[PDB]
């Protein structure tokens, strides 16, 4: 049936699992590091002699 | 209120330019 | 060591009022409700509590031509009025908080203490503030004291409040009406001649709006700014601590900084912060911004022609009133410009 008003039709409804879907980080963590972006890099200089 | 003397004479064109 | 002569060419295009820079979104304190006294006579007498309450007021980005600005602040507290006052009773002659320029004592007698001719010449002096008891404006976030021609004069301490207790010395004088003036002296005149004159305070305008002039005395509960800065103790008044300025569209020409993170090395007390904020900056120049003056006579003429083009009194909502008139455009003004 088009609705869902619980017919006589609406019976017969079949149902299945939602598709799986895992999430969790990348390997290694590769996704929050901003590696080898120049817009913005990491720093590793001098405190005095930046 | 306010009472000014007889001839009391505001400077300004009043009545007509 | 190498060394590099830096030129920058700079080219920029920003609105007179914007979010940015903080042209718009003023603060002010108007009314907000009227009570009615309960159990007493109510068009008898009309004294009551009453309410106020601080708000924020924001502008239409790029609205130009600062006789443009100083209208459209003014139709916002009529906006604010409208809904919050409309609903809970606050009059109509309590707008509270109103920005004019004219100079409401130009026609002022000392002898009467009353404006002779019976209007306020409608020339533009500088603009000022008109504010009821108990409301006031604030300027300290937005920038806006610049284009009202307002600056304070110990700058630091922090705060540009006004309030009415604070323009003490400058209440607006009420106005001579014409026929009862005329009246008497026609009538006393030809009768003891051929056979004292009084003068009354203006109650109020046509519409009915009251001027609320105060009893016994020829003033009103309207203390501009600009009287009190002239016309009023320059230790008990805002002269103290309020500087007159020329307004200017451009609302100030803050500094610019250049900075070339990579190519320069930092400059002396200057250290590499990521920051997107901080950057050792090389230079430093005035925005191309600028404001050049200018000037025509019939500015007043000029005004009034807008009023038909435009077809629409949304900006002149209160003819009836002179004190809640729209105020004049200024003779001498200016128009930002981009170099």
């Amino acid at each position: 049936g088009t609705s869902d008003n619980s017919s006589e039709i609406n019976l017969v409804q079949q149902s299945m699992p939602n598709r799986p879907n895992y999430i969790g980080f990348r390997d290694n963590f590769v996704g929050l590091m901003y590696y080898n972006s120049t817009g913005n890099m990491g720093v590793l200089a001098g405190q005095a002699s930046q | 209120r306010l009472r000014v003397e007889d001839d009391f004479n505001p400077v300004y064109p009043y009545g007509y330019a | 060591r190498w060394g590099g002569d830096l030129k920058t060419i700079l080219h920029t295009n920003m609105p007179n009022v914007n979010e940015y820079m903080f042209t718009s979104k003023f603060k002010a304190r108007v009314m907000v409700s009227r009570k009615h006294p309960e159990g007493v006579v109510e068009t008898d007498l009309s004294q009551d509590k009453l309410e106020y309450e601080w708000f924020e007021f924001t502008l239409p980005e790029g609205n130009f031509s600062e006789t443009m600005t100083i209208d459209l602040m003014n139709n916002a507290i009529l906006e604010n009025y409208l809904q919050v006052g409309r609903q809970n009773g606050v009059l109509e002659s309590d707008i509270g908080v109103k920005f004019d320029s004219r100079n409401f004592k130009l026609g002022w007698d000392p002898v009467t203490k009353l404006v002779m001719p019976g209007v306020y010449t409608y020339e533009a002096f500088h603009p000022d503030v008109v504010l009821l008891p108990g409301c006031g404006v604030d300027f300290t976030e937005s920038r806006l004291s610049n284009l009202l021609g307002i600056r304070k004069k110990q700058p630091f301490q922090e705060g540009f409040r006004i309030m009415y207790e604070d323009l003490e010395g400058g209440n607006i004088p009420a106005l001579l009406d014409v026929p009862k003036y005329l009246e008497s002296k026609k009538k006393v005149e030809d009768e003891t001649k051929n056979a004292k004159v009084e003068v009354l305070p203006i109650e109020k305008d046509e519409s009915g709006r009251s001027y609320n002039l105060i009893q016994g005395t020829h003033d009103t509960l309207y203390r501009s700014w600009y009287l009190s800065y002239t016309y009023g103790d320059p230790e008990k008044g805002v002269q103290s601590w309020t500087l007159l300025t020329t307004p200017d569209v451009t609302c100030g020409a803050e500094q610019v900084y250049w900075s070339l993170p990579d190519l320069m090395q930092d400059p002396v007390t200057f250290r590499s912060t990521q920051q997107v904020s901080n950057y050792p900056v090389v230079g430093a120049e005035l925005m191309p911004f600028r404001a050049k003056s200018f000037y025509n006579d019939l500015a007043v003429y000029s005004q009034l022609i807008r009023s038909y083009t435009s077809l629409t009194h949304v900006f002149n909502r209160f003819p009836d009133n002179q004190i809640l008139c729209r105020p004049p455009a200024p003779t001498i003004t200016t128009v930002s410009e981009n170099v």
